[PDB]
This record gives structure tokens, C-alpha cells and sequence, in this order.
RNA sequence: CGCGGUGCAUUAGCUAGUUGGUGAGGUAACGGCUCACCAAGGCCACGAUGCAUAGCCGACCUGAGAGGGUGAUCGGCCACAC
RNA sequence: GACGGUAUCUAACCAGAAAGCCACGGCUAACUACGUGCCAGCAGCCGCGGUAAUACGUAGGUGGCAAGCGUUGUCCGGAUUUAUUGGGCGUAAAGCGAGCGCAGGCGGUUUCUUAAGUCUGAUGUGAAAGCCCCCGGCUCAACCGGGGAGGGUCAUUGGAAACU
């Protein structure tokens, strides 16, 4: 778990969509909001908020991706190493770059990488284009990955015997 | 498919077919059959010349005109622009492009090439529809 | 009968020369049988780079250099070289 | 019928690690062998031992598990199949998770781990990806 | 002395005299897929006093034209 | 082709100040148009890498086909972040040069100078704006055009010179000492949205 | 002579100097290259044959790469000259 | 010395002769007025136009690029949309109605051996030009020149023996 509190989290607006109850007078709109709130420096998360009007949507989106930021590992400027996430729909791979390449990624991935801090990467999306789902796919790869230290420590070797 | 399958049958493609055939072959008058030839424009004679209803989301009356092409070929081209002088027995360029509201229109007639006058009054966009820069 | 000659190389008003071993009725930019020098008239001492040996090896081969590759031969000093070979 | 008793043992493990089993075992190979041995040295499962029976022997496996019962070996792949051979060449020697894993590569001299594989600059057939 | 390429094969024709056609049966790699491949090439040599017979291994080495189709020349015969 | 149009309208275009006074911004600091004035919304991602590759040219005075392949070279190099190196032979270009040494106020000013010759390096005349500055070569006036006002007057009026330049006013001669560092160039810029751009 | 590079099986049989032998002649030269005899062999689902398309390549365009497309200019080879 | 009084150099005079094209509803950077009224027309897709049109026409602005700009044609990409790299087949397209089986594909453990595959070294070759890397010449670049590297399911030959 990681605290909200004590880090300066920004947030960044991924998608605004519009969705519709049919109700029997007719249609009942709402507006659903995704949104990743990150740190810069490792941590970012990503949180729905659903509400008649925009901003009060954008707003509970903020507060439940408080709630849900995780930390990703990052050596220099990149990722530690390629990793492919898959969460419904979504699917991506995310591989090292080297410094000053930039981010290469599309749509939703790039504010999650933003937002989380990593300046150099290079991705694609496989799956479908659904935002939500390349949120949830991008967060799960990046919980795949994995730091040296951590895996040194359990393979019982010294993280230069490992390399 | 397994490995021993794909090397038995090998994966194949679909092959894509152009939106212009028209422009794709051409005629040779000596031995009076059609060549295979990639061509930009084509030129052609005006059949006919008239007006189309368009599909049923759009109304208007889409000036068109039936086109028999250097090949032999016989299409129908669209008359893009505000008014224009052409006539059956108007020769006339033709360019690849479709037509949403039209059934079976698949080709533009190029405004300010050969019979084809540029549009009167063009002041925006004049490159298309051919008129003098004023 | 095989010719020691300029391939002219380079670019319009701007000539450059490669000696190479070739068959006289070869192109003069076509078909060569071996590269063994440079010439660059464009300096003011015409600059030439050669593989000696190999010149003079073709030459006892009985390669004919035409006139102006003889001239830079003999700058060079490898048809004396030649000569006192035939010697 | 068993095709590849090298996958079903990469899979005996997956399946094992999956539900956190302390133990397992298989049909004894000397390929088999191989590949235990150099998970042992590589720390990724905790121990082997092989008993003598009439068949083929038995290899035991120990899973390794870190603290919190995480998990040592993340995944487990068969690179080369028999239904398509997977041959390197001494510079094609691939790196698993930037070598935070490790690519099982038998070579003229044994089977060895990729990074021993580059040391000595010879290619081989890539048995397996462990990370 | 310049070597003239030499293969091993199975005689599967000695119907003609003075003459039996071998396979080479080597393997390729689909250009592709790269799985081995059986690919059988077969050759006519010509056979000095037709020793050998159908289903032999034997060896044949390239030389001159002999005929039509004829390119090798038998050398040995290591299977019966 | 050399843009010629008016120099403040690119300037509040951009949002930063390419003269580096802000003089241009300070007053009416709105895009130029009749809607600039009122507030508008917020820019998409390209709209915002578009606007950083914009900055970069429209500082240097380049067309985009001369920007491109100037990328391109600076991806070639080997070592160092790539928009690190695409700004550092920003710089390296000739009217730069001019410009920093301050023998120009501008570096419009500065590239007219190498257009129409007064400029020499190493002593022999160079008339192409787009030439590369190695370290170390020296940029001089021509002797003839040392006597013009509009030059000594930018050099009396330029104070302050980046560390990475060295210049004697007399001479009317400088050279750059060393590669300008990151920080010495344009923080303002963000070279990492420029490389994404190019990227597309 | 080995190997490599198009499509179609809604194209499956093709071959009769054809396959091989013995001679003889012919060629710069091996050779059914040609001829007389002797046999009936040779090719083919690892695609023969047939149909359609095509000069081949170094190279060129694209692509992260695997590959996809192209075969101008330049050079090599080949073929052709109503 | 055809080029040729050609490149080039010097000196005098003058901001004076030398900027267009397309786009601005979303995709897509770029917005307002009139005129128009499912008409005239636009359009690559979604789709605009029925009297208050940022989507048509004009205007004023703005964006892109620039001696070019845009349209069409064709190829590659995006297209994982033939998926070897790199997809699938309960209900979205997709398991033959089922079995017996020739060829073919694949194949249990292990000792020894072989070296076809596999890995590795040396040699020869894969022309020149062109890509790519260094170094030079044209005021820069294009371009040109020098030296390299690369490029083969290559041939010969020497090793290794885990796997096939
Ligand atoms: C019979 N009275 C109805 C009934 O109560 C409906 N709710 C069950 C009620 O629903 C509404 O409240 C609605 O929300 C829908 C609307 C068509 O009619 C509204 O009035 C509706 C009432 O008129
Ligand atoms: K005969
Ligand atoms: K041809
Ligand atoms: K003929
Ligand atoms: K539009
Ligand atoms: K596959
Ligand atoms: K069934
Ligand atoms: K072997
Ligand atoms: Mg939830
Ligand atoms: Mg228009
Ligand atoms: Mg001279
Ligand atoms: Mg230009
Ligand atoms: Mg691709
Ligand atoms: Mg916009
Ligand atoms: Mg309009
Ligand atoms: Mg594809
Ligand atoms: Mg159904
Ligand atoms: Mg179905």
C-alpha cells in the first residue's frame, strides 16, 4: 500500500465518456471519468469516477486513484526490462529505450507513464483501444515488473552474479 | 496451425483491389485488348451529361456526367464545383476519387483540364476546381 | 588485349580517374578487371595513388597502358622499374 | 503419448509453483538432470535429490519460495520444440528479462545458462526461458 | 587435383543397363518456417557392368556428360 | 525560403519570447488573432509536441525540411540524449554563432550578416547561414565590413556572453570554447516533446 | 553441375530420339548432338505436363525487425535488331 | 580548350525587380462574420446542408509548408487484417458426422559410436558503384573522393559432441 499523503500527486484526465441509463421517461445522462493521478517518480494510479456533470466526475475519479497507487520499479530513465500486461481486452508490451529516446506509447499509456515518471520507453498496444481496459493492461505490466535488488535477494545470488 | 501444417498449406494473403480500376488498364488499338497500365488521369469523352439523385440520407441533384474513356472503358464521373460548360462529345480528364452520396460514381472530372472550364467565382481552394488565381 | 586505362569517376566538370587493369573492348565505365590506382588531375601537381607492384606484375603479364597512364607511369617511376625488369 | 518430456517437466514445475507446492517429482532424464542442477545453482528452486528406482529414476524437486511465500521462478518456457527446433548461434545468445532471467542452452559443452554460453562463445539449441 | 563433388544414395532404378538412378535425400530448412524438410534429389549415373542393384547404398562421384541425363559415375556400393 | 513576416505574431504564438527579451509578450501576451484575446481551450498532446518542434525552428529561422534532417544527423550521433544533441548543433549552426558572439542584435540580424558575406571563418568568407560551427574555429568580420555601424553597435550593446563562447572585441573574433551545456541552452524548451514529435 | 528466386490442381498425367546401351558420324569440346541397330526406359502430388505472367541481378521503397513491393537512371549477365 | 570569357574574383548603384498553395466540426495544428436554406454544394471516414452552418460559398483572421503547395495514381506502414517473429476455432468466422488407416509429421529411458543436422575456427569468394562507419574535397549541403564494415540457409578445410 502506498499513502497518498506526503506525495505531490497530479492528475491527469484520460477519458470523459458520456454513457446512458434508458430510464421509461427516456434517457438519463451521466458523464464517466478516467483519470491517472501520478507522482513523477514511481508511483500512479488510475481511478473512475461517475457523475451527472463533468468536473464532480473528474473529482471522484482523483480521490479513487489515490486509493489505488501502486509503485513501479525504473532504472534510470526506462523500465528494468520488457513486460507485456493483459487485463480483459487490453493488451500491452513495454520495453526499455535508451536515454533520450523518449516515450513511444499511444493514448491512455502515455499519461500512465507521464504520470508515473518514466521519460524513456518504447510500447504497443496489442489488444483493443477500450481506455479503461489499456489503463488496468499498462498497470498490470508494470506491477510485473521486477528490481534487480528484489530479485537478487530471492535467488539468493548477488545482483552481479545475476547479471 | 502447427508448424507442419503451415509448411504444408503456407499462410495467404488477401488481395486488395483498386477503388479506380478504370485508371489501371490501358488499350492498345493493334492488337484491340487492354493493357495493365497504372495511369493518374485518364482522358475521356463525354457520353452523357446530366444530373443524380443522391442516397436516401442526402437530397440534392449531383452533377454527373457518363464518360467513355481512351480505353474503351465506359464510367460514370462526378462534376465537382458551382456550374460548368460541359456537353456530350466534351473531352474530359479523369482522376481517381469516390463519391459517398452517389450509387456508382468512382471517378472526378479535373476542372481546368482540357474541355472542363474552371468555376466561376472560385476564390478559395483554386488549385481545385481549376481557376486562375484572380 | 588487356589495357591499363582511366575509368573516369567523379561528377560533371569535376573528373576523377581510377587506373584500372580492363579488356580494351570493355566500356570505359563498364566492366574492368581490377582497380590499381587513382588519379586526380584537378590538383595543381596531378595527384596520383598507384599500387606499384601491382602495375608492374600486369605489366610483365603484357598489359598495354594507354598514353596518358603511361605518362603517369613513368612519373612514378614504374616503367624504368619495368624496363629493368625486362632487362 | 508423451512429444517432449522436457516441456511436460517445465510444466510439472509451473503447475507446482502455481499452487505453491512445496515438492514435486518426475521420471529421471539426464536432461532433466540438467536442467535441476542448474536451477539449483541459480537459486531458483530450492533443492534436488534423485532416487534410484527400476524404471527411468525419479528426480525431487523442492520449490523455492521467498518471504511472504512469494514466488522464486515467475514463469517457466519451452523455446525448443520438437515440432520446430530452436538453434542459436554463438551471437544470437538471447538475454531473459535483461539477465534477471535465465535462457537453459545445451552446447557442444553441456548444458549451460546463457550468460555461461556467451562467456565461452558458442551457440546451441535453447531449451528453455526461466525467469 | 581439383575434387569433384561426391554423394551417398539409394539405387531405386537399375532397369537400364549400363546405367541406375540414385536419390540423395538431404534435408533443407523452409525458407519460412525453418522446419527440416525431406528433400529427395535424385541422379542417373552410369554403371560400369550394373553390380549394383535396386534399394543399394552407393557412393557416385560428378564427371563429364555420359549421356543425355547421365552426370555421375558409380564409385561404391557399401549396402546391399 | 526565409520567413520574413512579423517577428512578435510567432513569438506570442509560441507563448515564450524567441528574442529572449519578452518584449514581445509583455504586452497583449495572447496567440496572435482575433480570438487570441479570449480565453480558449486547452491543447491536445500533438498540439503541444507540435508547439515545441515549433519553437525550436521558428527560434533558428529554419524551414521544417532543414529541421528534419538536422533531427536526423543528431540521431545519428552515438553518444548523450538525442535532444540534447539536436539542440547542441542547433546552436553549432552558423547564424547561431554570429548571434551568441553578438555581432547581431537578432538572429535574423545575424543571418542576413552571413548572407551577404560580411562573416568569415577561419578568414575565408562563408555566405551559407546553415553552416556548421566546429569548436574552435574562429568567426571573424570581414575586414571591409568591420566599418559598419549595425555591427560594432551590437557588439558595445551585448553584455553578457554564454560561458561556452569566447569573443575579443577588437578583433571582432569568437569561437566556442566548448559544446553548450543543457542548461545553458533554452531551459524553457522541452527537447524530450520535440523527439517524440519526430517520432509521430 | 549443387543450391535460390512467380501464380493456377476449378491444370495429373507427360515422354517415343523420348530413357539407356553398342557402334558410326559430327563438333573447339563432352553429349541422342545426329544416325543404324538393341532394349523399354525416362519425368511426375518433393507438382511432371499444361495455362498465365515475367528479362535476371547488384540494387531501390517501406518496415522495429521478420518481411512486403519494385527491377528507372548506374553497373554485370542474358536476349533481340521490320 | 568544344565547354568559354564558363565558374570564380573585384568595384559602383538600388529595398529597389523576386510568395504562393492548401487547411481551420472530430480524427488534426488552426474561428468568427455574412450570404445560403436537405437548394447550391462539401466529403478520406464519421457525416454536414430543412432561415442563427466554426463542416457549403465569400470575407477577416488563424494553422501547415514553402518555390513550392495540393489532388489523383501505385507500393510499404499503420494491419497481430495470413499472426515464423505474432492470432484463433463452447456462444462472435472457424472442429470434418464418426471411425480404419498408406505416405508423411512427431515420439519413452539408457551405454557406446558417428558426425547429417547443430555450434565453432581458418582459408577462398559474395565485382565496382549504392546503403552504413571513419577520413577528406567542392564557401555549406546535395554531390564527389579514400579507407573500412556488412551482406551467403556459400565452397573447402580443422575442431566440439549437449540436443536432433
Ligand atoms: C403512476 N404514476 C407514475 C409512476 O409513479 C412512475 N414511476 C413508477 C413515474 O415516473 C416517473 O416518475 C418517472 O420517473 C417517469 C415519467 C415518464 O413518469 C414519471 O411519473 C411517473 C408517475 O406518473
Ligand atoms: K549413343
Ligand atoms: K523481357
Ligand atoms: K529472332
Ligand atoms: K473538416
Ligand atoms: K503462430
Ligand atoms: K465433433
Ligand atoms: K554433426
Ligand atoms: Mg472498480
Ligand atoms: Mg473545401
Ligand atoms: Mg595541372
Ligand atoms: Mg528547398
Ligand atoms: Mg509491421
Ligand atoms: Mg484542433
Ligand atoms: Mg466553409
Ligand atoms: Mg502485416
Ligand atoms: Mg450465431
Ligand atoms: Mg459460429
Amino acid at each position: 500500500y502506498i499513502d497518498p499523503k506526503h506525495l505531490e500527486l497530479e492528475d491527469r484526465v484520460v477519458a470523459i465518456n458520456r454513457v446512458t441509463k434508458v430510464v421509461k421517461g427516456g434517457r438519463r445522462l451521466r458523464f464517466a471519468a478516467l483519470v491517472v493521478v501520478g507522482d513523477k517518480n514511481g508511483h500512479v494510479g488510475f481511478g473512475t469516477g461517475k457523475a451527472q456533470e463533468v468536473p464532480e466526475a473528474i473529482r471522484k475519479a482523483i480521490e479513487d486513484a489515490k486509493k489505488n497507487l501502486v509503485e513501479v520499479p525504473m532504472v534510470g530513465s526506462t523500465i528494468p526490462h520488457e513486460v507485456i500486461g493483459v487485463f480483459g481486452g487490453g493488451r500491452i508490451l513495454m520495453k526499455p529505450a535508451v536515454e533520450g529516446s523518449g516515450v513511444a506509447a499511444g493514448g491512455p499509456v502515455r499519461a500512465v507513464l507521464e504520470l508515473a515518471g518514466v521519460a524513456d520507453i518504447t510500447s504497443k498496444s496489442l489488444g483493443s483501444n477500450t481506455p479503461i481496459n489499456v489503463v488496468r493492461a499498462t498497470v498490470e505490466g508494470l506491477k510485473q515488473l521486477k528490481r534487480a535488488e528484489e530479485v537478487a535477494a530471492l535467488r539468493g545470488k548477488s545482483v552481479e552474479e545475476i547479471i | 496451425p502447427t508448424i507442419n501444417q503451415l509448411v504444408r498449406k503456407p499462410r495467404k494473403s488477401k488481395v486488395e483491389k483498386s477503388d479506380s480500376p478504370a485508371l489501371n488498364k490501358g488499350y492498345n488499338s493493334f492488337k484491340k485488348t487492354q493493357t495493365n497500365v497504372n495511369s493518374p488521369q485518364k482522358r475521356g469523352v463525354c457520353t452523357r451529361v446530366g444530373t443524380m439523385t443522391p442516397k436516401k440520407p442526402n437530397s440534392a441533384l449531383r452533377k454527373y456526367a457518363r464518360v467513355r474513356l481512351s480505353n474503351l472503358i465506359e464510367v460514370t464521373a462526378y462534376i465537382p464545383g458551382i456550374g460548368h460548360n460541359l456537353q456530350e462529345h466534351s473531352v474530359v480528364l479523369l482522376r481517381g476519387g469516390r463519391v459517398k452520396d452517389l450509387p456508382g460514381v468512382r471517378y472526378h472530372i479535373v476542372r481546368g483540364a482540357l474541355d472542363t472550364a474552371g468555376v466561376n467565382d472560385r476564390k478559395q481552394s483554386r488549385s481545385k476546381y481549376g481557376t486562375k488565381r484572380p | 588485349a588487356v589495357k591499363i586505362r582511366l575509368k573516369r569517376m567523379g561528377s560533371k566538370k569535376s573528373p576523377f580517374y581510377r587506373i584500372v587493369v580492363a579488356d580494351s573492348r570493355s566500356p570505359r565505365d563498364g566492366r574492368f578487371i581490377e582497380t590499381v590506382g587513382t588519379y586526380n588531375p584537378l590538383k595543381d601537381p596531378a595527384e596520383v595513388v598507384l599500387k606499384e607492384d601491382l602495375v608492374l606484375d600486369w605489366l610483365s603479364k603484357g598489359a598495354q597502358p594507354s598514353d596518358t597512364v603511361r605518362n603517369i607511369l613513368s612519373k612514378e617511376g614504374v616503367m624504368k622499374k619495368h624496363h629493368e625488369a625486362k632487362n | 503419448v508423451m512429444t517432449d518430456p522436457i516441456a511436460d517437466f517445465l510444466t510439472r514445475i509451473r503447475n507446482a509453483n502455481m499452487v505453491k507446492h512445496e515438492t514435486l517429482e518426475v521420471p529421471a532424464s539426464k536432461i532433466k538432470r540438467d536442467i535441476a542442477e542448474i536451477l539449483k545453482r541459480e537459486g531458483f528452486i530450492r533443492d534436488v535429490e534423485y532416487i534410484e528406482d527400476d524404471k527411468q529414476g525419479v528426480i525431487r524437486v523442492f520449490l523455492k519460495y521467498g518471504k511472504n511465500e512469494e514466488r522464486v521462478i515467475t514463469n517457466l518456457k519451452r523455446i525448443s520444440k520438437p515440432g520446430l527446433r530452436a538453434y542459436v548461434k554463438a551471437d544470437e545468445v538471447p538475454k531473459v528479462l535483461n539477465g534477471l532471467g535465465i535462457a537453459i542452452i545445451s552446447t557442444s559443452e553441456g548444458v549451460i545458462t546463457d550468460k555461461e554460453a556467451r562467456a565461452k562463445n558458442i551457440g546451441g539449441e535453447v531449451i528453455a526461458y526461466v525467469w | 587435383r581439383n575434387q569433384r563433388k561426391v554423394y551417398q544414395g539409394r539405387v531405386v532404378s537399375d532397369k537400364m543397363d549400363k546405367t541406375i538412378t540414385v536419390v540423395v535425400e538431404t534435408k533443407k530448412n523452409h525458407p519460412i518456417y525453418g522446419k527440416r524438410m525431406k528433400y529427395s534429389k535424385k541422379y542417373k549415373a552410369h554403371d560400369e557392368n550394373n553390380t549394383a542393384k535396386v534399394g543399394d547404398i552407393v557412393k557416385i562421384m560428378e564427371t563429364r556428360p555420359l549421356s543425355a541425363t547421365k552426370r555421375f559415375r558409380l564409385l561404391e556400393v557399401v549396402e546391399e | 525560403s526565409r520567413y520574413t513576416g512579423p517577428s512578435w505574431k510567432v513569438s506570442r504564438r509560441l507563448g515564450i519570447s524567441l528574442s529572449g527579451t519578452g518584449k514581445e509578450l509583455a504586452r497583449r501576451p495572447y496567440k496572435p488573432g482575433q480570438h487570441g484575446p479570449n480565453s480558449r481551450g486547452k491543447v491536445s498532446e500533438y498540439g503541444m509536441q507540435l508547439t515545441e518542434k515549433q519553437k525550436l525552428r521558428h527560434m533558428y529561422g529554419m524551414n521544417e525540411r532543414q529541421f528534419r534532417t538536422l533531427f536526423i544527423k543528431a540521431s545519428k550521433i552515438k553518444e548523450g540524449k538525442h535532444g540534447v544533441n539536436f539542440m547542441v548543433l542547433l546552436e553549432q549552426r552558423l547564424d547561431n554563432v554570429v548571434y551568441r558572439l553578438g555581432l547581431a542584435t537578432t538572429r535574423r540580424q545575424a543571418r542576413q550578416l552571413v548572407n551577404h558575406g560580411h562573416i568569415t571563418v577561419d578568414g575565408k568568407r562563408v555566405d551559407i547561414p546553415s553552416y556548421h560551427v566546429e569548436v574552435g574555429q574562429v568567426i571573424g568580420v570581414r575586414e571591409k565590413s568591420q566599418n559598419i555601424s549595425t555591427i560594432k553597435e551590437a557588439v558595445e550593446a551585448t553584455v553578457g556572453r554564454p560561458a561556452f563562447v569566447s569573443f575579443d572585441t577588437e578583433k571582432l573574433e569568437g569561437s566556442f570554447t566548448r559544446l553548450p551545456e543543457r542548461d545553458e541552452l533554452y531551459p524553457e524548451i522541452d527537447e524530450a516533446l520535440v523527439v517524440e514529435y519526430y517520432n509521430q
